[PDB]
RNA sequence: AGCAACGCGAAGAACCUUACCAGGUCUUGACAUCCUUUGACCACUCUAGAGAUAGAGCUUUCCCUUCGGGGACAAAGUGACAGGUGGUGCAUGGUUGUCGUCAGCUCGUGUCGUGAGAUGUUGGGUUAAGUCCCGCAACGAGCGCAACCCUUAUUGUUAGUUGCCAUCAUUUAGUUGGGCACUCUAGCGAGACUGCCGGUGACAAACCGGAGGAAGGUGGGGAUGACGUCAAAUCAUCAUGCCCCUUAUGACCUGGGCUACACACGUGCUACAAUGGGAAGUACAACGAGUCGCUAGACCGCGAGGUCAUGCAAAUCUCUUAAAGCUUCUCUCAGUUCGGAUUGCAGGCUGCAACUCGCCUGCAUGAAGCCGGAAUCGCUAGUAAUCGCGGAUCAGCACGCCGCGGUG
């Protein structure tokens, strides 16, 4: 509703640690955050040969999952836009907020 | 399968439309094997690089369609 | 070859990345700028004994720490070398970088510290017998559960190459919450290039 | 000769059809992942050491 | 195997008739596992059993499995280098095994146009003792009862 | 109205099942059971719960049922009807428990290894 | 290069890749540092050439100034030097295969032995297990085994959008009003322990049977591979000691092999039909991929495809109505309405370009093959057998490889 926040991770304790963040300095100066909804976790796959000559029959599998966190804001305040935009911790976490 | 416009190459045709005025030489020694046989190339005699030499071929009509690479094998089997 | 990497069999269990951003679409350039930087940096590290590197970044900045064990000798009498750090990672990365240095403590506890140091001895031709034995010594006293070290080549710069380490304390290895660290290095006598390898047990 | 053949990958190629890919730590021509731009035996060596971000060793 | 002996893998009795043998006979038919086939063939071929001259399917059945299933069977055997065969006795489970594998097969190498066509004429000649089917029995039981000769001490 | 409702799970297949006093009919999908499974005789593999207990009738079900294939959504179904038989009366924990028609088959597809054609086939072999 | 080489390095040979061959070319050099003159180098256009290159045209042009310097760079000089997929896996590091996920390999204090050494770690039972019990000059300990990690089978709670629609109106419809009940998604917890009940057995460990429960005896599957063996494999992923080349074993370009064919061996795919072939109708999944990419829809073409155009950087849109299955109508035991090799003609798509040497379409042709000797292989349950779908590599190119689910 009129803003929406989205949050990408590979460390799901990082993740849900971000979203009470924003979720807290929300509520504490307006109202009627939606929830820290969850989206469904996609994962890839590598599959490699370990031996640097031979032996196709021996391989290792590897992978990179991607957490996601879905956040909407109800009826925003010009406060909220403030103490929003401002808030930044911490490094490896993706943020995209759209309007 | 170019059906827009067959394939020559400008050295190939340029050397080609120098000659179509008058009766024509032996010495068109070109390595490009990838032209095709246009309408044009008749009685002139092309010498095709087989990657080891310089194959003449002399054009007659039946041969108007395929490519210049058709007429000088590579592979030399007994 | 039937051991597995320890500590590549715990990453993304125990311990983290030392490499942390999320990046898609910017994932390439990203990944060879860190390897440019790290291979770059092992120029101090030569003579400074740096253990780690962790790499993080934002908008345009790069935020950067390396753990050491000697500070002053790494940032200068007043200042005058992080100054030059920056001033020259600046011309590789063209963005803003921030070093900020740690320091270690208890160095002989360290698998990249201990290994290369007694990678060190080999080539001032030192018999291998005793730096394994003072090593693992040395990294008892300072208080370990277990330490384990091998030596691998042509030994004593001699004909065909075999391999000889000693133990001290129990290293478990299959146990997935140990935390066990781990480092391999290398060196020349005059023949060839030999190889050491260390396991230190630090409790879980 | 593979130090000529690095330069010669890095120039713009001649035709479209000519560029190829390359690992960047090594010069290794076959089985180059293009979203590490890293060969088959220089991903499974920095997995290890936890330099990558994200990859990790997979079971199930 | 080497441990010791091992279990029997119930069978679910199916709805229709509310019975076992014919849920083997159903998986025995069954090839590539498509079972709604064999279904369909053993269904059509019960129909056409009651339809031309019968009583009702499971009893013709019943009768065919009698007597076409063996009650002696032999086995080739190696001693220290030469080989015989001798005959034992035959546990039940053996047997039912035997006729319906026995029934199927030979049913298979009849020779007209549908599966069904030669499963219920087959069964059929079955129960009247006729068919590939008994002539096998017996050919099992002349086997026994004569090389029980090296068999006697066996 | 009164109703009951159960969900029953067989091999990747999820099925909401709702019962209806009514006179035995059973529709799945906005179709009738005879049509949408009109396999042959899955029907009778489904109508077992009213079968050995509830006997025998008479409830409309109404399903809801997306995922795996024909004969994994039928015992799915019947999975969710025993459990919302369960539901009715407490006291036909006994009667269906000892048919089975109470537990989730955990028999999924086991997952394939590599250097192996299949999750156990191999591939074949030459002594020379 | 037996098991442990032979759909292996190669997860993509038309040019490139490319090391090989034939012709055309260069020598401080395709790539790096230094020192000096110094210093801002270019790109673009036109003739000759198969190109590599050479010859001419607007010009590579101070970005620090205290008048005094430093970064990028072409040529030259200038030689230190570079360069090698050249040799040695029997000089090496590192990284693998196999015995084999088999159950083993050692120490401290005692005791025994003149001594090297032994005992423990032998014996009975049991166990997947040097896993446990009983006995015993032994008593204890370490790495191995098992546990801690992942996924699948049941559920409580927190959170309902892009997911879902049970109680309501509405339309083509979960769509729009409404709701988070149910399914689902994903964080945190529960639950399985021979934990109770009966028998066997030295009362012991353990085994057989029952109750309850979604699940019962390491519930199912993965990751995890000890001390060691084969001078096993790899100087061609990368490094590196010694040896060798240096106007050539280095380097640049076009065209040709790597795809050649009297044959022999391995691994696969399609069939020899009626449990089938052909025509019409009706259904049911899961894992994954997408920005110069995945293409909705409408139209043109018998078809492969083409044009105009639409949504989506993604639980929102698309790839994607799965195929076996089910229901009708045929065909009748035949080298055939089985089989689809080979050849003729006409097209499409990617690409500067498909002759050697690509994939696909249509019409025409219609081979061997009627279940395969000696011998030999895979597999103990959602497994074998059978059926499709996705993606890494990649302009294009898969019967191979890695995964997923359906019937069973
Ligand atoms: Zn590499």
């Amino acid at each position: 509703q009129k803003i929406r926040i989205r949050l990408k991770a590979y460390e799901h304790r990082i993740l849900d640690q971000s979203a009470d963040k924003i979720v807290e300095t929300a509520k504490r100066t307006g109202a009627d955050v939606s929830g820290p909804i969850p989206l469904p976790t996609e994962r890839s796959l590598y599959t490699v040969i370990r031996a640097t000559h031979k032996y196709k029959d021996s391989r290792e599998q590897f992978e990179m999952r991607t957490h996601k966190r879905l956040i909407d804001i109800v009826n925003p305040t010009p406060k909220t836009v403030d103490a929003l935009m401002k808030l930044d911790l911490p490094s490896g976490v993706n943020i995209e907020i759209k309007l | 399968s170019l059906k827009k416009g067959p394939f020559v190459d400008d050295h190939l045709m340029k050397k080609v439309e120098a000659q179509q005025g008058a009766e024509k030489k032996k010495v068109i020694k070109t390595w490009s094997r990838r032209s095709t046989i246009f309408p044009s190339f008749v009685g002139f005699t092309i010498a095709v690089y087989d990657g080891r030499k310089h194959v003449p071929v002399y054009i007659q009509e039946d041969m108007v369609g395929h490519k210049l690479g058709e007429f000088a094998p590579t592979r030399t089997y007994r | 070859g039937q051991k597995v990497h320890p500590i590549g069999m715990r990453v993304g269990i125990i311990r983290d990345w030392d490499a942390k951003w999320y990046a898609e679409k910017e994932y390439a350039e990203f990944l060879h700028e860190d390897l440019r930087i790290r291979k770059f940096i092992a120029t101090k590290l030569a003579d400074a004994a740096v253990s780690t590197i962790e790499i993080e970044r934002a908008a345009n900045r790069v935020n950067i720490s390396i753990h050491t064990a000697k500070p002053g000798m790494v940032i200068g009498k007043g200042g005058s070398e992080v100054e030059n750090l920056r001033k020259e990672l600046n011309k590789l990365t063209g963005k803003r970088v921030h070093i900020n240095i740690v320091e270690i403590k208890k160095p002989d506890l360290d698998a990249k510290l201990v290994g290369e140091g007694i990678a060190r001895q080999l080539e001032n031709r030192v018999a291998f017998r005793r730096a394994q034995k003072q090593a693992i010594q040395r990294a008892m006293r300072a208080g370990a559960k277990g330490i384990k070290t091998q030596v691998s080549g042509r030994l004593n710069g001699a004909d065909i190459a075999r391999s000889e380490g000693y133990s001290e304390g129990t290293v478990p290895l299959h146990t997935l919450r140990a935390d066990i660290d781990y480092a391999w290095e290398e060196a020349d006598t005059t023949y060839g290039k030999l190889g050491v390898k260390v396991w230190i047990y630090r409790g879980e | 000769a593979k130090k000529s053949m690095i330069a010669k990958n890095k120039r713009p190629a001649k035709h479209s059809t000519q560029a190829y890919t390359r690992c960047e730590r090594c010069g290794r021509p076959h089985s180059v992942y293009r979203k590490f731009h890293l060969c088959r035996i220089c991903f499974r060596e920095l997995a290890y050491k936890g330099q990558i971000p994200g990859v990790k060793k997979a079971s199930w | 195997p080497r441990k010791g002996p091992v279990a029997k893998r119930d069978v679910l009795p199916d709805p229709i008739y509310n019975s076992k043998l014919v849920t083997r006979l159903i998986n025995r038919v069954m090839v590539d596992g498509k079972r709604g086939i064999a279904a369909n063939i053993i269904y059509n071929s019960f129909d056409i059993i009651k339809e031309s001259t019968g009583n009702d399917p499971l009893e013709v059945f019943e009768q065919a499995m009698k007597n076409v299933m063996p009650v002696l069977e032999v086995k080739a055997r190696r001693v220290g280098g030469s080989n015989y065969q001798v005959p034992v006795e035959v546990r039940p489970e053996r047997r039912t095994t035997l006729g319906l594998r026995w029934v199927v097969n030979y049913a298979r190498l009849r020779g007209e146009h549908t599966m069904e066509e030669r499963l219920a004429k087959e069964i059929m000649d079955a129960a009247n003792n006729t068919g590939a089917s008994v002539k096998k029995r017996e050919d099992t039981h002349k086997m026994a009862d004569a090389n029980r000769a090296f068999a006697h001490y066996r | 109205q009164v109703q009951y409702s159960g969900t029953g799970r067989r091999k990747n297949a999820v099925a909401r099942v709702r019962l209806v006093p009514g006179t035995g009919k059973i529709t799945v999908n906005k179709k009738d059971v005879e049509e949408y499974i009109p396999h042959a005789d899955l029907r009778e593999v489904i109508n077992q719960p009213f079968g050995v207990t509830e006997t025998k009738g008479a409830y409309d079900v109404i399903v809801n049922v997306n995922g795996g294939g024909y004969a994994g959504q039928s015992g799915a179904i019947r999975h969710g009807i025993a459990r919302a038989l369960l539901q009715v009366d407490p006291d036909f924990r006994s009667a269906l428990k000892r048919a089975g028609l109470l537990t989730r088959d955990a028999r999924m597809v086991e997952r394939k290894k590599p250097g192996l054609k299949k999750a156990r086939k191999a591939s074949q072999f030459s002594k020379r």
